[PDB]
DNA sequence: AGTACTAGTATGAAAGTACTTGAGCTTGA
DNA sequence: TCAAGCTCAAGTACTTAAGCCTGGTCTATACTAGTACT
């Protein structure tokens, strides 16, 4: 992407559905949004148990 | 207005920590300053 | 008003300091490590911009026009030489307050003209 | 008698709360 | 006006960070003293 692109594609909006398949970058951003799910689930359990 | 919720807010109430991440105070207005936005912004300037 | 600036002594090359002449009521600068004194021409000493409306056209470098990663439009022609390519970018500055304003830098060699719309 | 080898013994990217110490201010002599 | 006492604030030090379960690999070295061989 070009510097200072605030458009929907550059900032992570994925316009493809799992069926048509994600394009390369949308695959990476989709992986960045899923890492935040894995991390929370690993962190919160040890706090909710203490 | 971003406030803390979920488990991070639960440690605050339980531990009764002196300094919460997000202290907040809701304020209600009595007279005509409640209905009018202009009369309200006046009190708004007095609290800030 | 001016953002003022430093002055240096001419002997030990230290920082001159402003001081007041009590007899003539004239602002002076004096190094503290010698007797050198000089009269203040500017008459302003300490100036501080809190609102700090800042002119970015002073910070922008003309060499920016060589970056492939910046966008460019032929919509906005150069103001000086009338060149069509202009490579525009935002503040790129922390503590910019709120600015999405684009700054324009003229491409083509050595023009380097920098404007804002 | 001296030297070498082997065996045994000796030693960056925590956070928060509470307590103690120091400094400053006020009162009394 | 000076000294003493009390209170407040700041800095430093001490205690905790999930529950159960399955596998594996690895565990001193150095110095000194005594004994044996050349
Ligand atoms: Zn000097
Ligand atoms: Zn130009």
């Amino acid at each position: 992407f070009i510097k200072d692109d605030y458009g929907p594609e550059s900032r992570g909006f994925v316009e493809n559905s799992y069926l048509a398949g994600l394009t390369p970058t949308e695959f990476f951003f989709h992986a960045m949004g899923g890492r935040e799910g894995l991390i929370d689930t690993a962190v919160k359990t040890a706090e909710t148990g203490y | 207005k971003n406030v803390t919720l979920g488990v991070p807010r639960l440690k605050e109430l339980i531990n009764i920590s002196k300094k919460p991440k997000t202290p907040s105070l809701t304020v209600f207005l009595l007279g005509q300053s409640a209905r009018d936005a202009e009369r309200a912004k006046d009190i708004l300037c007095r609290l800030e | 008003p001016g953002i003022v600036g430093i002055r240096f002594c001419q002997e030990c090359n230290n920082m001159l300091y402003p001081k007041e002449d009590k007899e003539n009521r004239i602002l002076l600068y004096a190094c503290r490590n010698c007797d050198y004194q000089q009269e203040a021409d500017n008459s302003c000493i300490y100036v501080n911009k809190i609102t700090h409306e800042v002119d970015e056209l002073t910070q922008i470098i003309a060499d920016v026009s060589q970056d492939p990663t910046l966008p460019r439009t032929e919509d906005h022609p150069c103001q000086k030489c009338g060149h069509k390519e202009a490579v525009f970018f935002q503040s790129h500055s922390a503590r910019a307050e709120d600015a999405m304003r684009l700054y324009y830098v003229c491409t083509a060699p050595h023009c380097g003209h920098r404007w804002t719309e």
